[PDB]
């Protein structure tokens, strides 16, 4: 079993934060051989803290370790944007094994945010004679990086065939996502209207087509 | 530079198995240890097992004891990471990277601390087979047109506009993971309204594992 | 700070 961190940590730039990891009598209490790590989403980690409170050559001094009993520590001063990020301790656990932490995902606030530029497709007339239906549902230039996506027929909801993308970063600071509905030609040409209900920050998004 | 490069993507079948390298470069080969970490998608990272680069010495994690084997040459300076009986959950991302070592005759203060990563292979297990992908088009001041890539396996799908002579209001999409087990992305581009009688448009859909490479016309319906 | 690397 991993070393227990909290799932999330908030602070807005200049302020200091502290990510929290317990472990066991067998592992953190006893061993200096602690380290911290960050990761960027798609990156490989980083080491920024090793052997409790050292850092590597670079690894500015805003970062710093501490261990009290079963509880490493690392705390992050003059937070900056470019902070966000997943950070995870590791520890030695004896007999030549390491164990990880569950992880803890660091935000920073007061972040400008993008609403989101929404685009839906009706299926195409080829893949209809295909005996097939999909609606595309295009999702770009938000921030930050979360949206939920509804599908509605005329004005029920329906959540059979809908599949969505996780968020990703486009090539400036914004994400794009996709959602897809799938149906029969059937379906399609019984409803009046389709639509797709993006939702951003409590505000929504809905673009609809029509047979 | 200092460095360690990893092998390239896998995809592999349920009860199959897999060996990912790790090649170093820049530094003293046997002077280090390396470990082996793995991420599920959007999960924390997890400890599989590290090797002594000079002896070969091995220690596994328990989870992973009876499946993995982590060997090195020296020769190559690279070392390997053999998972066997693949199964879904093993679909994960896996990262080699670089530790301290102390010999016998090292008394010093040992310190450890993962300092230098590799950039990861990603590993897919799945019982799909490679299949090409069925392209369809989207039919459009400005206007939005594009391609749908549908029912594809497996990862990935390169696509570019008029053989890569359009490239302003381009966007590409990454692709969906759908329950039946294929992929599906889609690629925009706007472009001016005026155009649409006048220039032709085809998005040229690329999936090398099948060999399959399709430019389709995307007209005004 | 014990040596942790793994032996035969």
């Amino acid at each position: 079993s991993a070393l227990t961190q909290p799932d999330s940590v908030s602070g807005s730039p200049g302020q200091s934060i502290t990510i929290s990891c317990t472990g066991t009598s067998n592992d953190v209490g006893i061993y200096n051989h602690v380290s911290w790590y960050q990761q960027h989403p798609g990156k490989a980690p980083k080491l920024m803290i090793y052997d409790v409170n050292k850092r590597p050559s670079g690894i500015s001094n805003r970062f710093s370790g501490s261990k009290s009993g079963d509880t490493a520590s690392l705390t992050i001063s003059g937070l900056q944007a470019e902070d966000e990020a997943d950070y995870y301790c590791c520890s030695y656990a004896g007999s030549s094994a390491w164990v990880f932490g569950g992880g803890t995902k660091l935000t920073v606030l007061g972040q400008p945010k993008a609403a989101p530029s929404v685009t839906l497709f009706p299926p195409s007339s080829e893949e209809l004679q295909a005996n097939k239906a999909t609606l595309v549902c295009l999702i770009s230039d938000f921030y930050p990086g979360a949206v939920t996506v509804a599908w509605k027929a005329d004005s029920s909801p329906v959540k059979a065939g809908v599949e969505t993308t996780t968020p990703s970063k486009q090539s400036n600071n914004k994400y794009a996502a996709s959602s897809y509905l799938s149906l029969t030609p059937e379906q399609w040409k019984s409803h009046r209207s389709y639509s797709c209900q993006v939702t951003h920050e409590g505000s929504t998004v809905e673009k609809t087509v029509a047979p | 530079q200092v460095q360690l490069v990893q092998s390239g993507a896998e995809v592999k079948k349920p009860g199959a198995s897999v060996k990912v390298s790790c090649r170093a470069s820049g530094y003293t080969f046997t002077n280090y240890a390396m470990h082996w970490v793995r991420q599920a998608p959007g999960q924390r990272l997890e400890w599989m097992g590290w090797i002594n680069a000079g002896n070969g010495y091995t220690k596994y994690s328990q989870k992973f004891q009876d499946r993995v084997t982590i060997t090195r040459d020296t020769s190559a300076t690279t070392a390997y990471m053999e998972l066997s009986s693949l199964r879904s959950e093993d679909t994960a991302m896996y990262y080699c990277a670089r530790d301290s070592f102390y010999d016998i005759l090292s008394p010093v203060y040992h310190y450890y601390g993962m300092d230098v990563w590799g950039q990861g292979t990603t590993v897919t297990v799945s019982s799909a087979s490679t299949k090409g992908p069925s392209v369809f088009p989207l039919a459009p001041g400005t206007a939005a047109l594009g391609c749908l890539v549908k029912d594809y396996f497996p990862e990935p799908v390169t696509v570019s506009w008029n053989s890569g002579a359009l490239t302003s209001g381009v966007h590409t999409f990454p692709a969906v993971l759908q329950s039946s087990g294929l992929y599906s992305l889609s690629s925009v581009v706007t472009v001016p309204s005026s155009s649409l009688g006048t220039q032709t448009y085809i998005c040229n859909v690329n999936h090398k594992p099948s060999n399959t490479k399709v430019d389709k016309k995307v007209e005004p319906k | 700070n014990p040596n942790a690397n793994p032996n035969a």
